[PDB]
């Protein structure tokens, strides 16, 4: 419950940053996708994809983040065929 | 003709005759391009040969009449030497290319008044434009006659000249020209029913030698003071319609009576009856018997999810 | 090996071609000498030739079968007139399954799936070469002198010792076919014919190489007026400075379109389809050296 | 191998018996797992000697193709349904091949089937259909109005028409027939209707219609929900529209899953749905925030740039933002988007697109010039009008347009309007540019051309220094000037006075030529093999005059070393060139080649050293000399392994 409640700051965060946070972008994308891969970790991947949802949405990182994570494409259909939840 | 037919429709005529006779000359082959050991040239034609080319048609009876009907081009400037001008036209294997191949191509204000008659005169010619026809005025029948009026409301509609002072200045400058003149007294362009004649046809040119969304689906055209009348035609009901995800579904497109416009059979209105052929006088308790459909859209997207609706639902009559 | 560096780069850099992967398969050369030097091995490739024979030793079929035919309908084939040697090989092509290329493609694939990826290359490779071997002007292109990648399905050419059309100037066995498209070659591409993926490949080559022609005439000029390269005319005719001036003229008829015709323009598409008829045509394939194997 | 092993035991009968089970497991209660392992079995039994095993005759290639339809394994359907193909030609089969084709992302092979149509059958076996699954939607066109004449209207040539020409975007032409035919028709096909009519409403922008179209479309398709979301933007219903993106997003689930199963290539057509969709939530912020547009902007533009270039695509992302962004407010959006028309060849919606911005239409007011305002429009439609086969009047156009441009400028410039005067300079470049190659097409090569064409491309060198195309063409220009002159002098001279004249002459062109082609070469940095030929063309014709020996010097200094490596080949095949102030600049050119990558120079150098020619090896043993200093083992070993491999090479 810790780092659900973490998440949900930094996707608050996100919103209000207005680009200022492009810097640290690399940074948080890194540890998140660190965190997507695999169930084990703690935090849920509701969360996880919501607050990518916000950075993605405020700071404008599209298309590049592609290059930097190729497996982002097959990390995101591989959601679609395992998670039940619908939100 | 006076001055303005003697000059203006000779330079016209020449070059009408001029591009009839580059047309020809294309289909003939006797432009194309050409390469002089290594050193290209399009769009060229050889002096001396059409000199040969004239003779077969009978434009030119001999070497002097041909030389003579193509500097009588040059000093137009229809045509040019495609390498340093010689001027006058020489009977010698040299290049030649027309002004309107884009060589030089001297552009100027009668040839675009010229130009823009002619494309004119080819949609006149075409029944897009028919209002060429025989008509009487001042108790004379002449033929291609078009009214002004009808003239310059065309070139509107048309988008020739969508500025109706624009279209009709352009008129002025044509008929100080010649090609549309008045068919009886050349009365300056107006817009009135004075009939016009062109002076210049381009068909037939002259020789060488001679130079809804709206749509309604109730079939009761009006309502008013019909249903008001207590009894007969209709008998009233209450429908509330509970808000969705999706929206409710229903148009009202009535002008006065607000009559429903259509209805999404999947939706929840259509679950609670809700037919097309409903006639609505009161939303969420307002009255709204008298009022546009836009005001009513307001009312209901500004009112609660769930609205309370009216039908006037007509029993089968 | 310069020039396929420079039409790679160009197909690099348009998109409809990057999208399709078209490029020419090349290796490396290293000369030692006048006499000697160094070519690349190419792995996992083997001469068609050798296909063709392997397969129709297996399933029992001669190797000479289609010459066999020809022989025994009319042995005089050499000496037989232009309209006599249509008909021969006419009847030889009709008393003969030309789909052996097409089949042992398949059994050699592992599945399906590979199958199919193996003739989507092939097709293209075949396409890309073909247009580039006409304006090069690669012609003596006998099933010896070219081999087929049994992983990635490719076509290889090597052996470029005749260019410039030569096979056509010499007197003995006149060669008059721009470029190998023979039936078993067709057969093995799509089953409706060359009008699918050859014909739309062959158009998006040309294309790119007539917007570059500068850049392809900047490579062509050099080396062709090098005087220790001109050995090569100088044997093909019967000066030297003449006979390299009308070369270059040839090749840049082939990069308009007025190969055809000098006074006309042709564009990309009818130039294309010409090429496709001369190829195809029988009666200049019957005329061919029958080492050529017009009927495979 | 089981199997094969226990099927070549079986005297014929029990293989009956065997295959009849085969037949009714595939026949009946068909399951994917075990389907794709007797289709396996199936293929691994054509590889063997023994052949496809006999299953109902024909070896099933009908029951096998139909199998592996359902298992969506597209290769081993085309591969059986070619098979059939082969025993005979059917339009029932060409059609499946062609549906086949599309399937596994293989259009060209589909475009193929068509042709082998048109051949064998003609034109009547060739449905409407057929050209609908290509997006030949033209041609479509012409066989759905060819069909809807002759034969009585239809339901299902109608929306077959319908569907074409919302793909075209004729819009107008879409909702006449629309409005014409609602109470015509029946509530299944008005189902089918709406979704197509809605679209032409909304392009038209004609809200009211709009409206009573999208209560028609059924909710539970995917594509309604997003339609009604729409009218909840139009009404400001944001709450609403939330909702509604939502369930459209829930309806998405199973299309997404499906594509995305087999391929990502079938995937991208739901992933442009999904693109719309959260395109459709940065418009509710775009109305809110007005802090945030600029943003959005650079957002939306980076977007639209990673998504594939297709027409079809764009529009539809594009309609989707229009609904809060008018095309005046953000041009370069719609300038790209007409040059995905342009070259689409579909330059009749590219000339609307155009006119659109422009404001007027330029072809009905012939005799007025094209409007300034806005220059870099106007600049996309005399390309394009160029295109249209036109050029009399884009040539025209573009000589009046810099002479507005030039004044413009002139007028303009003040020390406020920088980046507005360095973007006109960068634009007139470019109109520069175009007339030259234009004055080529349309004059010709000849005395008075090359003069003019040089004047201005010298003129776009000026406006843009660093842009490649000015010097390459400039180059490129002088260097044709050079050869063609030459020709002269051979076609008149050869077939005293005059090659001294032509020496000034040449030599005015010669200097501008290298220092273009440095020029040029620097800039490309990667792609200048063309210019650095060129170069040593001219180097070896006429470096040995002093002025172009001059600027070669100082540009061979100025060029990098790592572009002479392209060319190491035909540098060497001139070792030994006569004149004295060539060979002695190729030898300094070489030694830098040597002092920096050595292993590019060894082998040929090894080749020269040993030919019979004496100024060859000579000049080639002097440069050895020099490159044995730098380390002199490389000289050895290559000296060595070469001598010994030619020996091999032949005994
Ligand atoms: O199609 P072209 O006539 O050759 O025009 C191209 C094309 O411009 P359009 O956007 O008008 O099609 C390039 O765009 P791409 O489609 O290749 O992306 C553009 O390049 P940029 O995108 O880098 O601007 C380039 O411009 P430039 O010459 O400045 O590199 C421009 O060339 P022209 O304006 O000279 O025709």
């Amino acid at each position: 419950g810790v780092i659900n409640n973490v998440l949900a700051t930094i996707g608050e965060l996100a919103q209000v940053s207005g680009l200022e946070m492009r810097k640290w972008v690399d940074e948080l994308f890194i540890i998140i996708m660190d965190m997507l891969q695999d169930s084990s970790l703690l935090a849920k991947r509701q969360v996880a994809l919501w607050t990518l949802g916000q950075l993605v949405a405020s700071t404008g990182y599209v298309v590049e983040p592609y290059r930097k994570y190729p497996t982002l494409l097959e990390v995101l259909l591989n959601f679609l065929k395992t998670e039940q939840n619908q939100g | 003709g006076g001055a303005q037919q003697r000059e203006l429709e000779r330079m016209a005529e020449v070059l009408v005759t001029g591009e009839q006779l580059r047309l020809r000359l294309h289909e003939e082959k006797v432009i194309k391009d050409r390469r002089h050991h290594l050193k290209t040239y399009p769009n060229c034609f050889v002096a001396k040969e059409l000199i040969d080319w004239l003779i077969e048609h009978k434009e030119a009876s001999d070497r002097e009449t041909a030389i003579k009907l193509m500097q009588k081009l040059a000093d137009r400037g229809i045509i040019h030497h495609v390498c340093d001008e010689h001027k006058e036209f020489k009977d010698v294997k040299l290049f030649y290319r027309f002004r309107k191949d884009d060589g030089t191509f001297p552009l100027d204000n009668e040839v675009k008044a010229f130009m823009r008659g002619q494309r004119l005169y080819e949609k006149l010619m075409s029944p897009e434009n028919t209002l060429l026809q025989p008509r009487e005025e001042e108790g004379v029948k002449y033929e291609r006659t078009f009214m002004a009026s009808e003239f310059l409301d065309w070139l509107v509609q048309e988008g020739e000249a969508t500025t109706r002072k624009e279209a009709e200045q352009l008129c002025h400058r044509l008929m100080e020209h010649g090609i549309i003149q008045h068919v009886s007294s050349k009365h300056p362009f107006v817009d009135s029913n004075l009939l016009y004649q062109f002076r210049m046809n381009f068909r037939r040119r002259r020789r060488l030698m001679e130079l809804c969304n709206p749509k309604s689906v109730l079939k009761r055209p009006v309502t008013s003071e019909e249903l008001l009348t207590p009894g007969a035609p209709y008998a009233r009901k209450t429908f509330t319609i509970v808000g969705d995800a999706v929206g409710w579904g229903f148009v009202v497109r009535g002008s006065k009576p607000c009559h429903i416009q259509a209805v999404d059979p999947s939706g929840p209105a259509a679950a609670a009856g809700m037919k097309v052929c409903q006639f609505v006088v009161s939303v969420n308790g307002l009255n709204v018997l008298h009022v546009d459909y836009r005001t009513v859209n307001n009312l209901i997207l500004t009112g609660p999810r769930t609205i309370v609706m009216e039908v006037m639902e007509e029993l089968e009559c | 090996m310069q020039l396929f560096g420079l039409v790679n780069t160009l197909l690099a850099n348009d998109p409809t071609s990057l999208r399709k992967n078209l490029s020419i398969q090349r290796y490396a050369v290293i000369p030692l000498s006048t006499n000697s030097g160094l070519i690349g091995w190419v792995p996992h490739c083997d001469t068609l030739h050798a296909l063709i024979r392997d397969y129709r030793e297996k399933k029992k079929i001669l190797l000479n079968i289609e010459h066999r035919i020809m022989l025994r309908m009319a042995p005089d084939y050499d000496h037989l007139t232009l309209m006599q040697k249509v008909e021969v090989f006419e009847h030889a092509v009709n008393n003969t399954a030309g789909d052996d290329l097409a089949k042992l493609l398949w059994l050699k694939s592992p599945s399906s799936e590979v199958w199919f990826d193996r003739r989507t290359n092939y097709t293209r490779s075949l396409a890309v070469m073909s247009m580039v071997g006409y304006i090069l002007g690669l012609g003596d292109r006998h099933p010896s002198n070219l081999m087929l990648d049994r992983l990635s399905g490719k076509i290889l050419h090597i052996d470029f010792g005749d260019c410039f059309e030569v096979a056509m100037t010499r007197e003995k066995f006149p060669e008059k076919i721009p470029f190998r498209l023979t039936r078993m070659l067709t057969n093995a591409m799509e089953v409706t014919g060359l009008d699918g993926n050859y014909r739309i490949t062959c158009h998006t080559v040309m294309e790119v190489l007539r917007e570059h022609k500068d850049s392809v005439m900047a490579v062509l000029e050099a080396f062709v007026y090098d005087p220790l390269l001109n050995w090569r005319l100088m044997d093909t005719n019967t000066a030297l400075n003449k006979k390299a001036i009308q070369i270059i003229n040839r090749v840049r008829d082939k990069l308009t379109g007025r190969d055809f015709s000098h006074d006309d323009t042709l564009d990309v598409p009818t130039q294309v389809e010409l090429l496709i008829k001369q190829a195809t045509s029988h009666e200049n394939l019957c005329q061919c050296y029958i080492g050529w194997c017009p009927f495979w | 191998a089981a199997f094969v092993s226990c099927w070549s035991e079986l005297n014929e009968d029990q293989q009956d018996e065997l295959i009849r089970s085969i037949e009714l497991a595939l026949t009946s209660q068909d399951i994917a797992e075990v389907t794709q392992t007797l289709l396996n079995l199936a293929e691994f039994m054509e590889h063997s000697d023994k052949g496809p095993l006999p299953l109902r005759d024909d070896n099933g290639i009908v029951l096998l193709g139909e199998r592996a339809a359902k298992c969506r394994a597209y290769a081993k359907a085309l591969h059986y349904k070619e098979l059939e193909f082969q025993k005979g030609p059917t339009p029932a089969i060409l059609e499946s091949l062609i549906s086949i084709n599309n399937k596994l992302q293989q259009p060209e092979a589909a475009a193929g089937v068509l042709e082998y149509a048109m051949k064998h059958f003609g034109e009547l076996e060739i449905q409407a259909t057929w050209y609908e699954k290509l997006h030949e939607w033209e041609d479509a066109l012409v066989a759905y109005d060819k069909k809807m004449d002759t034969n009585k209207d239809d339901p299902e040539l109608m929306l077959g028409r319908m569907r074409c020409l919302e793909a075209l975007g004729e819009w107008g032409q879409l909702h006449q027939q629309c409005c014409e035919k609602w109470t015509l028709v029946n509530d299944e096909t008005q189902a089918k209707m709406a979704r197509m009519a809605a679209a032409a409403a909304w392009g038209l922008g004609q809200w009211d219609s709009m409206e009573e179209y999208t209560c028609m479309i059924p909710r539970d398709t995917h594509d309604g929900a997003f339609y009604r979301a729409v009218l909840a933007l139009h009404q400001d219903l944001f709450s609403l529209a939330q909702q509604c993106i939502d369930k459209a997003r829930d309806l998405l689930d199973a299309e997404l899953t499906a594509m995305a199963g087999e391929s990502y290539s079938r995937a991208y057509g739901a992933m442009v749905s999904c693109h719309m969709l959260s395109e459709l939530e940065e418009v509710i912020q775009y109305k809110l925030v007005p802090e945030r547009r600029e943003i959005i902007r650079q957002i939306w533009w980076e977007r639209l740039q990673g998504c594939q270039r297709i027409v079809e695509d764009w529009q539809k992302i594009l309609m989707v933002r229009s609904l809060v962004v008018s095309p005046h407010e953000d041009m370069r959006t719609w300038l790209k988007y007409a040059s995905l028309c342009g070259k689409s060849g579909r330059l009749a919606l590219a000339h609307k697109t155009l006119v659109l911005l422009l404001g007027v239409d330029p072809s009905r007011q012939l005799d007025h010039p094209l409007p300034t305002v806005h220059p870099q429009v106007t600049y996309a439609y005399m390309k394009n009008m160029w295109k249209s086969a036109r050029k009399i009047d884009a040539f025209q156009h573009m000589q009046h347009f810099v002479q507005t441009m030039q004044q413009q400028a002139q007028h303009a410039i003040a020390t406020e309007d920088q980046q507005h005067k360095q973007e006109l300079h960068k634009l007139m470049a470019r109109c520069f540019l175009k007339l030259g190659e234009w004055q080529l097409n349309l004059q010709g090569i000849n005395e008075s051309t090359i003069p003019k064409v040089l004047q201005y491309y010298s003129a776009a060198t000026e406006h843009d220094r660093s842009w490649y195309k000015a010097w390459h063409a400039w180059a490129v220009m002088n260097f044709e000037a050079v050869l063609h002159y030459k020709h002269q002098n051979q076609a008149r001279d050869e077939k005293k006075k005059v090659t001294e004249d032509l020496s000034k002459t040449l030599l005015m062109y010669t200097v501008p030529a290298v220092q273009g082609f440095f020029r040029s070469i620097s800039l490309s940095r990667g792609n200048n093999l063309q210019d650095t030929l060129r170069v040593l063309t001219l180097w070896f014709d006429y470096g040995h005059w002093p002025d172009v020996n001059e600027a070669l010097v100082e540009g061979v200094k100025a060029i990098q070393i790592d572009t002479w490596l392209q060319v190491i080949p035909q540098l060497i095949a001139r070792i030994d060139t006569p004149r004295p102030l060539v060979g002695r600049l190729i030898h300094q050119l070489l030694t830098d080649i040597g002092r920096y990558h050595p292993q590019a120079l060894i082998y040929p150098l090894t080749v020269a050293s040993k030919s019979t020619t004496t100024a060859r090896h000579n000049a080639a043993n002097k440069i050895l000399k020099n490159m044995c200093e730098h380390s002199n083992t490389l000289v050895q070993q290559a000296m060595m392994v070469s001598e010994e491999l030619i020996r091999v090479a032949i005994l």
